[PDB]
RNA sequence: GUUUGACCUCAAAUCAGGUAGGAGUACCCGCUGAACUUAUAUCAAUAAGCGGAGGAAAAGAAACCAACCGGGAUUGC
RNA sequence: GUUCUUUGUAAAGUGCCUUCGAAGAGUCGAGUUGUUUGGGAAUGCAGCUCUAAGUGGGUGGUUCCAUCUAAAGCUAA
RNA sequence: AUGGUGAA
């Protein structure tokens, strides 16, 4: 019988900040236009550069097909990254 | 403010129940002296505290060598409850419905993620079931509005009460888990936005007048399980929700079934798929490079029609959307 | 290395001349069987036992129609060595390291083969959602020498490997082994079998009884019948 | 040093004869309180609604073991090395010995406690036994008494 | 197993449930305790001092009293 | 008095027949050094070398008998 | 004598 009950049929105090949520996506189509794909140079940049101090976290592709998409294995860290901003913001 | 050492010993807690608590509570640093004080008071500590003296008094007695008590032990034991938790830090519905975009980012995440150590079978069994249960009101309620496919994944938009909140779905590829990730700590945000999720579908479902938590379809588990599979018993607003009307699509093998079928059936189209085998479909949807079948009672189309009619609400002619032919740019609907 | 005591070894010998037993006159009963001489034998038919959830048991003869198995290691019994005969079975489908798993197609030369592995490992006939489940949350492709064995993540490698047969991506190998494909036997040896995670996964004060429940369900869920005639035992894999 | 009576234990005996008597007495563990409690509640549920033989466990106590040995009726008998009132066991062995009942010295009053779900049980003996363990009682008890009598002989002598 | 848990012991908590201090003191129960006063004896196992409860306190149902036809807790006259 | 409950092969008492049948140790006592009494058998109390048996031991009178069972405790008059 | 007080 557990969640059968409605909680409601609170930072406005001046010591207490909301968590600010992400901004929107940043144009990392699978399937965008050939000017968002960046050209070798600047992606080697992007590469080397180091991480957490990076303009995007992604390398915009132009694939063929829809079902050519990968997988992508970096949501994790994201979302970890994510968690660990939610609780270690010294607002 | 009070050094995290500080406040830990005033607490007299573990590490990491500390963090488990200030998770739960939303404190953040270095932290205010008022809060911490404030917070020894909620009773998630002293269930805490009955947690270590139950696994003491466990580990006692399995050393002693009883299972039989150690099993009587485990069974009379019951965990703790996050339901008043949930209502302080959200006094409002509304506040919650703002939340939620975490919420389901994780839970969609953490559905998707395969079996491991770290995380035992049954926590991934509960957030895929959330899920599921979710894409169902939201296809019930036609509520989609935003798709933007990209490499972390599809971005989708709910209008929950016309909050638009925007989640994401990854991929059903493999994942391979890195090691840098800490899940112990991923796991404190899993189980509180199962709960956070759980009293929303729960009090959607009751505004809706809908019966919670609905049951599964069986044969169409053994299947398709997934969104199609959860049936949902009950005892317009843009033209996105309308599109598809009495519309039947034909999903070929390539194509994410999974991804479209919730569309389709969010926009009010019907599925039938060649996968589920292992007839009067206007449109196919094939991402074949040539497709030798070729029959003029169906209509071949891409993915990308679909995705541009629900970004903005055309039913854009087919004319650039035949297969074997480059698909338009997709751009940010936002 | 550390000392070893006699009461293992002994253990380990009497359990290993048990399984050379059984598996002797397993074979020796399925040789004069397929030579037709079943004059003078316990059984002649085939025997297929379901055992699911409160147990039910059900004794199913086995046709000649082909069918999708799915078999998973159970590393047992505890204390018997694997024999070599048992030994080249594992090892042609290479099921040698625990909890891996395999897909193999059920024909009446692969029977004896299944009811010699018996007890080693537990095989049922799993449903198409969690055929694909399994299949797209697990996997393996090999890469360029080639000491790599990163998991699938792209479509287009399934095109560069096998390409020929019109696999082109993963839904089309989760179609050949579900379906009885011409492609099924080439895209299940490529596949790299999936290593399944085991069930506890854990070590603690509640991991250690939640271990021990498991392992006493194990016994009454499956059990070593060690009979010349023993009938393979299947469970509802689809709950794994 | 010490006197002949002190000193006679510690000399415990070996592994696997130690092993082998605890893994045979781990099969006779007492009912525990919860145990018990649900067996009677059950039989209370039936008789609400509407000839078991005798039970079989080991005998502990330290006064109800000394009331058993010197009426012959205990087959083995286990004894604490570490009981703090040294008086309370010094006279058992050389009673059981004159009585004949076998006996044996085992390492530790926790061990014994913890297969008759005690904290501390001074000493462990066995009366009755099932007829399938009946013959590995024999053994064991055969065993003790060529590891502990022969083996250590001189227990009661040489301070 | 270069490792875990038990038994035993020793300490901390502004933790939970509890109690002793002191006053009064005629009577009681124990320790201690002198001189005047009278020819070891005697004031005197008293005065004072110390510790402990009550409305009374101690003692109390014989390792008793008796040598009789035996009596039968202690207590006070 | 009025009643509501009783509870279960539960508990207790008497006579007969059979089989068993457990009692307090640095304690008594002796020795020695102080205290107590008007007490001749300092009994009683106090320090300490020593320290026992269970058809036994203590208390007494006569060559045997008489009484009790100490080294634990409660009890209103 | 007992019990206490003060103090070039």
């Amino acid at each position: 019988e557990n969640y059968q009950y409605d909680l409601w049929g609170n930072d406005h105090v001046m010591h207490l900040r909301a968590p600010k949520l992400p901004p929107p996506t940043n144009e990392e189509s699978y399937n965008p236009p050939e000017e968002y794909l960046l050209s070798p140079e600047e992606k080697e940049a992007w590469e080397n550069t180091e991480y957490s101090e990076r303009e995007r976290n992604f390398i915009p592709q132009k694939y063929s097909a829809l079902r050519k998409v990968p997988g992508y294995g970096e949501s994790i860290r994201e979302r970890f990254e994510r968690s660990l901003d939610l609780y270690l913001a010294p607002r | 403010f009070i050094t995290r050492s500080q406040a830990v010993r005033k607490l007299q807690v573990s590490l990491a129940d500390f963090r488990r608590l200030c998770i739960f509570k939303g404190i953040y640093p270095f932290y205010y002296a008022k809060d911490i004080q404030y917070l020894m008071h909620e009773p998630v500590l002293a269930k805490f505290r009955e947690h270590k003296t139950f696994a003491r008094k466990l580990t006692r007695a399995l050393g002693r060598g009883e299972v039989s008590s150690a099993k009587r032990l485990e069974e009379n034991r019951d965990s703790y409850t996050l339901d008043h938790i949930i209502k302080e830090r959200y006094p409002s519905f509304p506040d919650a419905i703002r939340d939620i975009d975490d919420a389901l980012n994780m839970l969609f995440l953490f559905s998707n993620l395969p079996s491991t150590n770290q995380v035992s079978s049954k926590i991934i069994n509960d957030a895929q079931k959330i899920c599921n249960q979710w894409l169902a009101y939201v296809a019930k309620e036609r509520l989609v509005r935003k798709v933007f496919v990209s490499i972390k994944g599809v971005y989708y938009q709910a209008n929950i009460k016309g909050e638009e909140v925007r989640w994401l779905v990854p991929f059903k590829f493999p994942e391979n888990i890195p090691s840098d990730v800490d899940f112990r700590i991923m796991l404190t945000f899993l189980e509180f936005y199962s709960t956070l999720l759980h009293f929303v579908l729960y009090k959607l479902y009751t505004d809706s007048g809908l019966i919670y938590p609905p049951k599964l379809d069986l044969k169409k588990d053994k299947i398709i399980s997934g969104l199609s599979s959860y049936i949902l018993e009950s005892r317009y607003d843009s033209p996105v929700a309308s599109l598809f009307s009495a519309f039947v699509f034909y999903v070929s093998r390539e194509v994410p079934i999974d991804i479209l079928e919730f569309l389709i059936l969010s926009c009010g189209g019907n599925v039938i798929s060649e996968a589920a085998m292992d007839s009067k479909v206007t449109h196919q949807i094939v991402d074949r490079p040539v497709l030798k079948n070729k029959v003029a009672g169906r209509t071949y189309i891409q993915p990308q029609w679909i995705f541009d009619c629900i970004n903005k609400g055309e039913l854009v002619p087919a004319n650039k959307y035949l297969p074997g032919e480059a698909l338009p740019p997709h751009l940010s609907p936002w | 290395n550390k000392f070893v005591r006699a009461e293992s070894i002994v253990a380990k010998t009497l359990a290993t001349s048990r399984e050379k037993e059984r598996i002797k006159r397993v074979s020796i009963l399925e040789d004069k069987k397929a030579k037709n001489e079943t004059q003078h034998i316990a059984s002649g038919k085939d025997f297929i036992l379901k055992i699911t959830e409160g147990l039910i048991r059900e004794k199913t003869t086995y046709d000649g129609k082909p069918a999708l198995l799915f078999i998973v290691r159970v590393r047992g019994p505890l204390a018997v060595n694997i024999p070599n005969k048992a030994f080249k079975i594992l090892s042609l489908l290479r099921l040698v390291e625990t909890n891996t798993g395999v897909f193999v197609k059920l024909t009446k030369n692969v029977y004896p083969l299944l009811k010699v592995i018996a007890p080693y490992v537990v095989i049922g006939k799993p449903s198409l959602s969690s055929i694909r489940s399994l299949i797209q949350k697990r996997g393996r492709i090999i890469y360029k020498a080639e000491p790599h064995e990163i998991v699938l993540n792209d479509n287009n490698i399934v095109e560069e490997q096998l390409g020929d047969h019109g696999i082109i991506c993963v839904e089309d190998i989760i179609h050949e082994i579900a379906t009885m494909g011409e492609s099924f036997s080439v895209c299940n040896f490529f596949l790299q079998p999936f290593k399944l995670n085991r069930e506890v996964s854990g070590f603690g004060s509640l991991n250690r009884l939640r271990k021990i429940k498991q392992r006493e369900a194990e016994s009454r869920t499956r059990q070593f019948s060690n009979a010349a005639t023993a009938p393979v035992i299947e469970v509802d894999i689809d709950s794994l | 040093k010490v006197p002949p009576t002190i000193a006679q234990f510690q000399y415990t005996l070996d592994r696997n004869t130690a092993a082998e008597t605890f893994k045979l007495f781990n099969k006779y563990r007492p009912e525990t309180a919860a145990e018990k409690k649900e067996r009677l509640t059950k039989e209370a549920a039936a008789v609400a609604e509407g000839a078991s033989p005798k039970p079989y466990a080991v005998k502990y106590g330290l006064n109800h073991v000394v009331a058993l040995i010197e009426n012959k009726k205990a087959k083995l008998v286990l004894i604490a090395n570490d009981v703090d009132p040294i008086e309370l066991v010094v006279f058992l062995p050389a009673l059981c010995k004159k009585m004949g009942v076998p006996y044996a010295i085992v390492k530790g009053k926790a061990r014994l406690g913890t297969l008759v779900n005690q904290k501390t049980s001074a000493v462990a003996a066995l009366t009755e036994v099932r007829a399938e363990d009946e013959a590995a009682l024999a053994k064991l008890v055969s065993t003790i008494d060529a590891n502990f009598a022969d083996k250590y002989d001189e227990v009661k002598k040489h301070w």
